[PDB]
RNA sequence: CGAUGUCGGCUCGUCGCAUCCUGGGGCUGAAGAAGGUCCCAAGGGUUGGGCUGUUCGCCCAUUAAAGCGGCACGCGAGCUG
RNA sequence: GAAUGCCGGCAUGAGUAACGAUAAAGAGGGUGAGAAUCCCUCUCGCCGUAAGCCCAAGGGUUCCUACGCAAUGGUCGUCAGCGUAGGGUUAGGCGGGACCUAAGGUGAAGCCGAAAGGCGUAGCCGAAGGGCAGCCGGUUAAUAUUCCGGCCCUUCCCGCAGGUGCGAUGGGGGGACGCUCUAGGCUAGGGGGACCGGAGCCAUGGACGAGCCCGGCCAGAAGCGCAGGGUGGGAGGUAGGCAAAUCCGCCUCCCAACAAGCUCUGCGUGGUGGGGAAGCCCGUACGGGUGACAACCCCCCGAAGCCAGGGAGCCAAGAAAAGCCUCUAAGCACAACCUGCGGGAACCCGUACCGCAAACCGACACAGGUGGGCGGGUGCAAGAGCACUCAGGCGCGCGGGAGAACCCUCGCCAAGGAACUCUGCAAGUUGGCCCCGUAACUUCGGGAGAAGGGGUGCUCCCUGGGGUGAUGAGCCCCGGGGAGCCGCAGUGAACAGGCUCUGGCGACUGUUUACCAAAAACACAGCUCUCUGCGAACUCGUAAGAGGAGGUAUAGGGAGCGACGCUUGCCCGGUGCCGGAAGGUCAAGGGGAGGGGUGCAAGCCCCGAACCGAAGCCCCGGUGAACGGCGGCCGUAACUAUAACGGUCCUAAGGUAGCGAAAUUCCUUGUCGGGUAAGUUCCGACCUGCACGAAAAGCGUAACGACCGGAGCGCUGUCUCGGCGAGGG
RNA sequence: GAGCUAGCCCUGGCCAGGGUGAAGCUGGGGUGAGACCCAGUGGAGGCCCGAACCGGUGGGGGAUGCAAACCCCUCGGAUGA
RNA sequence: UGGUUCGUGGAGCCAUGGGGGAAUCUGGGCGGACCACCGCCUAAGGCUAAGUACUCCGGGUGACCGAUAGCGCACCAGUAC
RNA sequence: GUAAAACCGG
RNA sequence: CUUCGUUCGGGACGAAG
RNA sequence: CCGAGGGUAGGGCCCGUGACUGGGGCGAAGUCGUAACAAGGUAGCUGUACCGGAAGGUGCGGCUGGA
RNA sequence: UGGGAGAGGGUGGUGGAAUUCCCGGAGUAGCGGUGAAAUGCGCAGAUACCGGGAGGAACGCCGAUGGCGAAGGCAGCCACCUGGUCCACCCGUGACGCUGAGGCGCGAAAGCGUGGGGAGCAAACCGGAUUAGAUACCCGGGUAGUCCACGCCCUAAACG
């Protein structure tokens, strides 16, 4: 049948990429602990 | 002078269509029109706040004269009877003799190729807008204005007509198609006549479908629920109602009034 | 109760006898025929349907007879549901 | 030494199940150390509204080539979508951006919120939408509407040449639109051909023949030709389009009523450019040459595509902004704008490859899922159905044998046909088209495909309509009649209803528990009650604000019933709601009688009674399509029986109409009647209604239903009662 | 977290092929004028049959599955909610 | 109403949302309801090191661990997945 | 302009 | 339930039980 | 070819019958009320609608077969 | 040709009396009702009185032994539209006439459907009296209906 995952790139990045953290004051923190925790990826990586 | 069907379907054995005979015009005037959101129901919040809506048929907006004291003294001439997506009644195109377009709500027995004009000054006859002081006791009107220089308010839907009843001072006395009566200030405008298309309410739906296409979804009862979702649901085969009944939000639908009972307004009012 | 799947039907049997029939016999209010009752006897057999989920039961048409019970009210790592 | 302990390693099942659609394989020759599995050839099978092409999303090097086989591949592998390396994606015209707006997001002004933040007009962002200028071939191992060839175009910028008052984000027009059905003319596409051009072939009994087989095109500027869309032309007056207008709108006389004329497309022809099969010959896995100076002609079918903003009907009444045209404003009128020509400039991103799938989404080379376009031919009435097959792509990445039980998927059967069983569950009967003929009932539409029948192939002859062609041959689509032939059988294969009678519930189409329930449940038009006069009620939110609604009592919200027919009886005692400026009760507050604590006292500080004190409650009324409720015991009529009648207790009132062993009935398989040989079911009745009953509606109702029950007809492996054969294990 | 799913807003697209033959018009019949009755045209409908598409009715297989919802036969809708 | 040990308690003190609403040394607060006496302070403006907390970082030390331990990571670990 | 009802007899 | 009273008689009504 | 007739399927009319049920008529002298005939004790009658154990009553309009 | 009478029919408008209800003033211990009472209404300020306002229905006097119409039926007034009928003149057509099976149209009241409206009356319903009992007569409330527009129903002591 059809699953979960259906992927979109506009999508993807209008959801979790870095201009939409930065406008909430939740996704500023997201970003924040994965600064302090060492991620390679802050974001989901789109083109 | 409303069409029945014959029953070639199920649905059609009880569906009434509008007759539209008065209607001379099929596509709406471009610069009067404006296109309508949509709502669903929904608000700025995106959260539905009225139940139920949504699914129409697209519609344009009709910009609608509801002041008339723009052109007082300006005579217009009655080029087209419209059908109007937006309300009940129909619309009447007035060519002016400046050459404005605009529309007027269309009165019962306005015919095409007719001369109307607003003012004061400005005759008894059937499309002619007056201050509410100077239309005589005792005649019908529509297109009232509840408070003055604010626009058409009152009485504008298909059939409906006030009708003047008294003078107290700078007051008059309306019977509204409630039946309230009612202190309107004599300086509110107001267009004489009933409205009409007054076989609007003589129409028949037919079929579910004709609800879908004006934007009205299924209605669920709340008998029909749970009572995480209404009062009225639960109940192992049908409970009638458990309770004196009431709204999903808790408050009593049969008979309970929820005029604010210190309104301002409520000393300009005299019946129901 | 860190699980022993419950009624009924189908399939598959097997066992007990306090025996429904067939076999042997005593008594009879056993003339004969057909019966009644009791004793010995399990070797074999103990039909097909209408109703109802039925077990049971009531009928229909036969029969020599249309037996009663046990095996987790036998049998769902055999089936149905 | 245990905690169904945590982590790691290795055993059991066990060389067991399985090796992922039953579309199918066989041989010869190569390479190789190693071939069922890699390459080539021949034969066979499968798809072919796809299992074949072209896009979008997604994926991100998987594309091509060279060298390889440790792991991946459900076996092998010399192969690969895998490992190493190299190469490969070329745009003014294709998509997107230096264009525009939609929902929505953002947001100067402004409003709101303890903070974080929430709204919010203009504006901005925002796209498979609107706008905008490239078609056809050829080359690469891998790119092309991108490179090349030919032929057309689009912007700017600078110059000359010719014209006019030029001139904006500002005004107007336009863009600009629904659903269904459709006419005219084309095109894509397809069929046929005695006509044209081709290597070739007479096979096996006949044929050298209008024989067989293959192919008979594409694009293309100006100009024409054929269809078709948009549109009036002048004159005055003008207060409206938030300044100004010669523009637009409005008013009033004249000229056509017309595409006559202007443009604007589409389609033919068009300077010219390109392509060109089948067979044969070859050297690759892919291709090349020849056939060729290729021919490139004529009829017919014909689109859902094109002219396009066409036409008609209908109600549910059908986006915006920019590009474009026109008009003026300041400013400018040595400027500027327009037309033609010449020269110059034309950026950024994507482009490989898979793309119904082994490369996307499902942990897998997973029988699942994924939007758009093309989708040939013949036959069956049609069709995108079904069967076969062009082009093209495949035999699904374990095989070889055997021929047991047993399972799956089929095929057939004597005699009986439901006796099987919870139930004809399952499977069989019926089945398309044409023509007869069709009941009760009904809301007059239906029921209807009722039911039940007859025909269906082929050959010959005569004959009636159309369409394209001149009224004609031909070619295409429809019929009628007569005569005859063959077979068990003529929709001879494939795709293609079993029917009828009668109840229950729900009017109906529809919706629902993704993943055990599709229903009598929900919803539904329609009925009623109730609220709401607009800054409405109601809803979300602390608020701002927003829906409601740019709606206005024929409207909006809430509740119940659920088309329709006939109807919806009594009780307001308690609860709810509605109406009462009397009265009782009641908090803060006002009020101070009187009393208290300290002072030597003026004073300071406390309690604190009458009385005035709102809503609400008590109280008084009304209201059932508001919450709800709607009896018991005795006696009595010319035989018992029964009780129309009467007496009596209680309640607020004591179930009316209509139905009733009911989807309601315990005793119950109630008692009769009908179907049956036999009927705990079913149908029709009686009423003794444990425990029906009027909008949690009552009783019926045509049509409808993958709902639930009963019965009969047809037909059958369901069964008596099994048997045999087939393929996948 | 609304890339699954539920609803709504904006903008596009899709639904082969057949039947049934509403209203309305045209001619005739009729009337004082009508209502009304015949044909013919017409092409309506939460109409009918049936592919794409959307579902999931009954049965069988599947059950360490091809699949953590599948496959075969069958069936419902298929111009509309 | 909050804070302080103070949960309405005899409830003062310090802040405050609402209402009323003074004075400038003979002025005002406090000493736990209140009053008298006796005393202590000078509100309605602001700034002010040090002594105090922490360890991203650098160093020293350890009756701290020794690759299932020690930080999740001794090893290109907030990585593969 | 009117005037409370007051049954029955094989 | 009973006796009386009104009535032509019964039923109703009236009075004593 | 037609064809007496036999068979299959579906309609129409008529007769007998049927659990149960509606009302009709006559009976033995039964039970309950008093509707109508006299102003029958509310004038009577009638069309219609509703209600009531039942005659009947009431509402609307009509009649003189009454004042 | 020329006049006349009439509640003859349809449409639009309009005048007053009265009932009920709302508001204001004043005013009290009762009002309605019956054969008598009672239900009911009323110190929460009724009936009766005055003034203002709303709404619906029927039109007093004229008015009868009257008129009109085919019948049912028709009654304030005004205007429009319109049928029928009578008289006088004897002018024209010139036997054009009478009746009428079917058909067609009209058809009181009640009743039905859709919407409107509803002051008074009032089936059904609720009480209070009467009675032996009252589903009646009497009294107090009261829903359809009575009114309008459209479409039905087709009846009667539709009788002279
Ligand atoms: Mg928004
Ligand atoms: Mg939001
Ligand atoms: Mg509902
Ligand atoms: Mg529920
Ligand atoms: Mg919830
Ligand atoms: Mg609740
Ligand atoms: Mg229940
Ligand atoms: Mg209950
Ligand atoms: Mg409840
Ligand atoms: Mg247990
Ligand atoms: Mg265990
Ligand atoms: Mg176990
Ligand atoms: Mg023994
Ligand atoms: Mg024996
Ligand atoms: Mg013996
Ligand atoms: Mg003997
Ligand atoms: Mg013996
Ligand atoms: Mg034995
Ligand atoms: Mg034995
Ligand atoms: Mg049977
Ligand atoms: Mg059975
Ligand atoms: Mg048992
Ligand atoms: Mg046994
Ligand atoms: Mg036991
Ligand atoms: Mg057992
Ligand atoms: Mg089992
Ligand atoms: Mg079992
Ligand atoms: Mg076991
Ligand atoms: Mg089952
Ligand atoms: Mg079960
Ligand atoms: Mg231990
Ligand atoms: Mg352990
Ligand atoms: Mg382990
Ligand atoms: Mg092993
Ligand atoms: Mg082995
Ligand atoms: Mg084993
Ligand atoms: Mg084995
Ligand atoms: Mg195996
Ligand atoms: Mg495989
Ligand atoms: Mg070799
Ligand atoms: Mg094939
Ligand atoms: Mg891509
Ligand atoms: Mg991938
Ligand atoms: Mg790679
Ligand atoms: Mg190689
Ligand atoms: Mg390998
Ligand atoms: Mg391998
Ligand atoms: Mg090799
Ligand atoms: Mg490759
Ligand atoms: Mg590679
Ligand atoms: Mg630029
Ligand atoms: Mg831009
Ligand atoms: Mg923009
Ligand atoms: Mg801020
Ligand atoms: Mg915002
Ligand atoms: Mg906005
Ligand atoms: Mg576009
Ligand atoms: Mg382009
Ligand atoms: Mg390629
Ligand atoms: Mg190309
Ligand atoms: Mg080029
Ligand atoms: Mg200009
Ligand atoms: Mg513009
Ligand atoms: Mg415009
Ligand atoms: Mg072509
Ligand atoms: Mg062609
Ligand atoms: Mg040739
Ligand atoms: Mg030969
Ligand atoms: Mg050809
Ligand atoms: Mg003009
Ligand atoms: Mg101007
Ligand atoms: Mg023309
Ligand atoms: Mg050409
Ligand atoms: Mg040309
Ligand atoms: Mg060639
Ligand atoms: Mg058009
Ligand atoms: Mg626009
Ligand atoms: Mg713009
Ligand atoms: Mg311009
Ligand atoms: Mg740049
Ligand atoms: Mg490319
Ligand atoms: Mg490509
Ligand atoms: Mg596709
Ligand atoms: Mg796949
Ligand atoms: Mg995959
Ligand atoms: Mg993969
Ligand atoms: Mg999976
Ligand atoms: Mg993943
Ligand atoms: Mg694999
Ligand atoms: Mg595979
Ligand atoms: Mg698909
Ligand atoms: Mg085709
Ligand atoms: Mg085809
Ligand atoms: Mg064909
Ligand atoms: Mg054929
Ligand atoms: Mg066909
Ligand atoms: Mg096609
Ligand atoms: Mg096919
Ligand atoms: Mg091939
Ligand atoms: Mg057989
Ligand atoms: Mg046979
Ligand atoms: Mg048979
Ligand atoms: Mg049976
Ligand atoms: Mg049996
Ligand atoms: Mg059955
Ligand atoms: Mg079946
Ligand atoms: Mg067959
Ligand atoms: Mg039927
Ligand atoms: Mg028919
Ligand atoms: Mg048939
Ligand atoms: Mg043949
Ligand atoms: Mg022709
Ligand atoms: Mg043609
Ligand atoms: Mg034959
Ligand atoms: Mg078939
Ligand atoms: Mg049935
Ligand atoms: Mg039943
Ligand atoms: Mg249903
Ligand atoms: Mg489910
Ligand atoms: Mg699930
Ligand atoms: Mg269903
Ligand atoms: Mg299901
Ligand atoms: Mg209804
Ligand atoms: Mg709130
Ligand atoms: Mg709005
Ligand atoms: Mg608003
Ligand atoms: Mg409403
Ligand atoms: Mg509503
Ligand atoms: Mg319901
Ligand atoms: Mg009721
Ligand atoms: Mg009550
Ligand atoms: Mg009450
Ligand atoms: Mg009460
Ligand atoms: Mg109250
Ligand atoms: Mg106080
Ligand atoms: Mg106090
Ligand atoms: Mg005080
Ligand atoms: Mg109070
Ligand atoms: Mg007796
Ligand atoms: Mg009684
Ligand atoms: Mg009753
Ligand atoms: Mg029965
Ligand atoms: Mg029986
Ligand atoms: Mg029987
Ligand atoms: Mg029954
Ligand atoms: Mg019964
Ligand atoms: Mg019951
Ligand atoms: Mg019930
Ligand atoms: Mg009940
Ligand atoms: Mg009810
Ligand atoms: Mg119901
Ligand atoms: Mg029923
Ligand atoms: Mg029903
Ligand atoms: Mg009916
Ligand atoms: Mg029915
Ligand atoms: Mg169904
Ligand atoms: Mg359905
Ligand atoms: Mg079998
Ligand atoms: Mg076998
Ligand atoms: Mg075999
Ligand atoms: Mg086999
Ligand atoms: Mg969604
Ligand atoms: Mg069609
Ligand atoms: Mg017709
Ligand atoms: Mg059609
Ligand atoms: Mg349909
Ligand atoms: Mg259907
Ligand atoms: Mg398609
Ligand atoms: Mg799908
Ligand atoms: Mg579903
Ligand atoms: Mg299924
Ligand atoms: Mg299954
Ligand atoms: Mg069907
Ligand atoms: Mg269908
Ligand atoms: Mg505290
Ligand atoms: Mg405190
Ligand atoms: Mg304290
Ligand atoms: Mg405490
Ligand atoms: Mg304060
Ligand atoms: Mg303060
Ligand atoms: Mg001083
Ligand atoms: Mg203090
Ligand atoms: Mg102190
Ligand atoms: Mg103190
Ligand atoms: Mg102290
Ligand atoms: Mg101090
Ligand atoms: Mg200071
Ligand atoms: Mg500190
Ligand atoms: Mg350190
Ligand atoms: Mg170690
Ligand atoms: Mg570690
Ligand atoms: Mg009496
Ligand atoms: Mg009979
Ligand atoms: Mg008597
Ligand atoms: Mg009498
Ligand atoms: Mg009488
Ligand atoms: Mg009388
Ligand atoms: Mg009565
Ligand atoms: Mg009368
Ligand atoms: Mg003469
Ligand atoms: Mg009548
Ligand atoms: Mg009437
Ligand atoms: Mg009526
Ligand atoms: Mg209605
Ligand atoms: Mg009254
Ligand atoms: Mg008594
Ligand atoms: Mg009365
Ligand atoms: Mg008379």
């Amino acid at each position: 049948m059809k699953r979960t995952w259906q992927p979109n790139r506009r999508k993807r990045a209008k959801t979790h990429g870095f201009r939409a953290r930065m406008r909430t004051p939740g996704g500023r923190k997201v970003l924040k602990r994965r600064r302090q925790k060492g991620r390679w990826r802050l974001t989901p990586a789109v083109r | 002078a409303v069409k029945k069907f014959k029953p070639y379907t199920p649905s059609r054995r009880f569906m009434t269509v509008a007759d539209f005979s008065e209607i001379t015009k099929t596509e709406p005037e471009k610069s009067l029109v404006k296109p309508l959101k949509k709502t669903g129901g929904r608000n700025n919040q995106g959260r539905i706040t009225v139940r139920f809506r949504g699914g129409g048929h697209k519609r344009l907006y009709r910009i609608i004269d509801f002041k008339r004291w723009d052109k007082v003294g300006i005579p217009a001439k009655v080029a087209a009877i419209e059908y109007d997506p937006n309300r009940s009644a129909r619309i009447a195109l007035l060519h002016y003799v400046d050459g404005e377009k605009r529309y007027i709500i269309a009165p019962d027995g306005l015919q095409v190729g007719q001369q109307v004009v607003a003012g004061p000054d400005a005759p008894i006859q059937v499309g002619n807008a007056l201050p509410l002081r100077f239309i005589p006791v005792g005649t019908v009107v529509h297109a009232v204005e509840l408070e003055p220089k604010k626009g058409a308010k009152l009485a504008r839907a298909a059939g409906t007509s006030a009708q003047i009843q008294g003078r107290e001072g700078d007051y008059v006395i309306l019977r509204l198609p409630s039946g309230e009566l009612r202190k309107v200030h004599g300086e509110c405008y107001a267009t004489v006549g009933a409205v009409g298309n007054a076989d609007h309410k003589n129409i028949v739906l037919g079929k579910a479908g004709r609800s879908r296409w004006l934007g009205r979804r299924p209605h669920v009862r709340g008998a029909a629920m749970n009572p995480v979702d209404h009062p009225h649901g639960g109940g192992e085969g049908r409970a009638p109602r458990g309770r004196p009944p009431a709204s999903p939000w808790g408050w009593q639908t049969k008979g309970l009034k929820t005029r604010k009972r210190r309104k301002p307004s409520s000393r300009f009012i005299i019946a129901r």
